[PDB]
């Protein structure tokens, strides 16, 4: 099969810059190479068809070139919404093949997270469970650590962390941390604390709640 | 508008078969080469095969012959892919796309997530996340919804039926042994809540579950 | 009627190239796959390539890439094949044929004789063949015409400008070193000759020759 | 390439009979096999499309069958106008290929040739050449031998023979034999003889002329 090698695998750039992505074919594919942009939770969007032809509706900042075995996608003046994976595809030989893709990430100024702590829902306590949720929203860079403290002691056990993809409008990240306890362990303690850790703020950001207060 | 509408996410048992649909509109169906591709989460696309709607002629990736079967229904402009002898490795998102020599793969369907597992569907438990009598006090207020212990993926989460699009962060589901859990947050101006109603809507296709969870100020 | 009309026979030198034409009518040109095939006298057909008239897309036999070039003219429903770097081995009859998934290769052109040679065009010597004072005596009388030493093929032989179709036997040209010789016979009722005029018409396109040879009783 | 083997290479049959021609693919071609009839001085005529589908306009006596690698063309009640080469063609794999063909010849009752001898045209003698022509028309079989005798001795040197196609109405053939001499050798002899030889007639058919008589 015609193998397509994309480079670089990942690229971090500042909005306003210009970049060029490379797509190599193990053999000639004539002008039958296409470029797609794929956002998470979305289907591929055709950017460039047949090596260099433009598509109605795609921003003029996108342009492609090359033929044979060497191809290039260029974006002059990268915007925030250009975040995503970029794939090249050849329709010259069967079977049709795609490249592994190039992940485009954007640079930004550091941003601290807006932290929010939420105690267990009363409906859940009734069923015997207790999930304490903490949102650390819109921060940059992605490096951020969350720590839980129950009555002042750190608990690692029971924590589920999840991060969103870089935001298309302001280039930040967000994450959620859920501490799952049984209704019994929960009713046995009073203070619940979530703290964000990362060299930006002079130190940690903390959010807490006391079970007793309602 | 020109559109390719795929069938809903499905859970199917190993060794069974599925028939995926792809309804089309807005473009000439007869001259279409309807393609089907497979994509495992966080990986590249794999081409499976195409069918020329005009002749019914098919071209298959040799790695999927004897596995996939494409057909077309010209009267309803719908394309179908019958995938057989499913194995857990066939779990992935399946797309249909239209190609034409003058446009490339310009039209794509939204994708259908097919899960091949022996396990049954477990609907999610939806919990409203309201702040306690202590936070908020600011111009912005964050509410949330916990979508816990469901299978299989995916679930869709909207707020106020899509009326509140801004300030929404829906986090990727995390697998906990054999069940998934996900959460979503929405930040609204204090002008909005608690005065007005903020409800999160959670849909779980595989179990035909549709829950609406209003976020009420926690008095308890 | 549905028809594929090809260009005339051509003589070309080695290392040269030709552009063959195939005018079509009677069928939808746009949905046509125009194929071009090579056939050496007394051998099987050789597929060279096809072009889809709708897109201009081409598919070539890997043995003829860099040698052949197909194009189409949708405004005049004509397809062309430009063959380059001709060698004497390229001498053969070339056909264009229409294919459709619906009908296979249903339409074929009449073929174009391509003679790749350095020899020169030589007009034929035309000789009337009349019987001597000794034969004939019967109800039927056979006259003939010898078309000797011409190049290249072909020549057209008719009798009385076509008025005389029955009883005609035109024999295949035989190559003698570098020149061709052919003969034709016509059998008419003694009623017809010598009372009336029997003339054999010989046309040799390549040299713009047109000869009329009346058959007269050989008094000498 | 997919190789197509046709059998038998040649077949002689009597009108009214039925016959089946075989076409075998080196590998499967599914139902993408077609059959053509080619008459000499004519382009191929499509007889059967996609292994067994009939073409409108074609005589019902023709029918094909098969799939995969084994195909057969059958003609029930062979007629006189059915002589020709029969080719099978596969349009399943690239490059498209054809079989070597099967030559169908019709048997007939022996027929003696109608012989005609023509002395050199006077115009030709003027130019220094002398071609003696002999037409052996409408005979059967094609294995008719022609011999030339000058003043009683046989001359093999200088003879050009040419045969036409089998007649469509009566399966008979015709041929022409031309002896080419220099004006000098011609004026040096008197009797010119052409004789047809073939087991049909109790013996040879002869035609002669004497240069002296005019
Ligand atoms: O008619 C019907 N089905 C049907 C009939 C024939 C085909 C083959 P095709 O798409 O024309 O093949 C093309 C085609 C074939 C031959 C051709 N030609 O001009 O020779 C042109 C196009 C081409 C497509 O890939 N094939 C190849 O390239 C092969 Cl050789 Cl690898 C497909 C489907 C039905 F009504 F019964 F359903
Ligand atoms: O757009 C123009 N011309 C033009 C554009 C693309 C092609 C290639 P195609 O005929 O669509 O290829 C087919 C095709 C390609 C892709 C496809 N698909 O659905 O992906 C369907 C059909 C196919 C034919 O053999 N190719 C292959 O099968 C390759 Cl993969 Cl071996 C040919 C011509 C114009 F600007 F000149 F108008």
């Amino acid at each position: 099969e015609l193998v397509m090698t994309q480079t670089p695998a990942t690229l971090s750039v500042t909005p306003g810059d210009s970049v060029s992505l490379s797509c190599r074919a193990s053999q000639s594919v004539s002008n039958k190479l296409h470029w797609y942009q794929q956002k998470s939770h979305e289907s591929p969007r055709l950017l460039i068809k047949f090596a260099s032809q433009s598509i109605p509706g795609i921003p003029s900042r996108f342009s492609g070139s090359g033929s044979g075995s060497d191809f290039t996608l260029s974006i002059n003046s990268v915007e925030t919404e250009d975040f995503g994976i970029y794939f090249c595809h050849q329709t010259h030989g069967r079977p049709l093949t795609f490249g592994a893709g190039t992940k485009l990430e954007l640079k930004r100024a550091d941003a601290a997270p807006t932290v929010s702590i939420f105690p267990p829902s009363s409906e859940q306590l009734t069923s015997g469970g207790a999930s304490v949720v903490c949102f650390l929203n819109n921060f940059y860079p992605k490096d951020i650590n969350v720590k839980w403290k129950i009555d002042g002691s750190e608990r690692q056990n029971g924590v589920l962390n999840s991060w969103t993809d870089q935001d298309s409008k302001d280039s930040t990240y967000s994450m959620s941390s859920t501490l799952t306890l049984t209704k019994d362990e929960y009713e046995r303690h009073n203070s619940y604390t979530c703290e964000a850790t990362h060299k930006t703020s002079t130190s940690p950001i903390v959010k807490s709640f006391n079970r007793n207060e309602c | 508008q020109v559109k390719l509408l795929e069938s809903g996410a499905v859970l199917v048992k190993p060794g069974a078969s599925v028939k995926l649909s792809c309804k089309t509109s807005g473009f000439t169906f007869s001259s279409s080469y309807i393609n089907w591709l497979k994509q495992k989460p966080g990986q590249s696309l794999e081409w499976i095969a195409w069918i020329y709607a005009g002749s019914g002629g098919t071209v298959y990736n040799q790695h999927f012959t004897d596995k996939a079967r494409l057909t077309v229904d010209t009267s309803s402009s719908t394309a179908y892919m019958q995938f057989s002898s499913l194995t857990t490795e066939d779990s992935a998102i399946y797309y249909c796309a239209r190609y034409r020599y003058d446009e490339g793969f310009a039209y794509w369907g939204q994708g259908t997530l097919v899960t091949v597992s022996a396990a049954k569907t477990t609907p999610p438990s939806v919990y409203p996340l309201a702040p306690g009598s202590a936070a908020q006090t600011n111009s912005m207020v964050t509410l949330g919804c916990l979508v816990k212990g469901y299978f299989p993926e995916p679930v869709t989460v909207t707020w106020n039926s899509g009326s509140l699009s801004s300030g929404v962060h829906t986090f990727p589901a995390v697998l906990q042994s054999d069940l998934y859990t996900l959460s979503s947050s929405v930040t609204v101006p204090s002008s909005t809540w608690p005065s007005e109603t903020v409800t999160c809507n959670v849909a779980h296709p595989a179990s035909s579950t549709k829950v609406d969870k209003k976020i009420v100020p926690r008095d308890c």
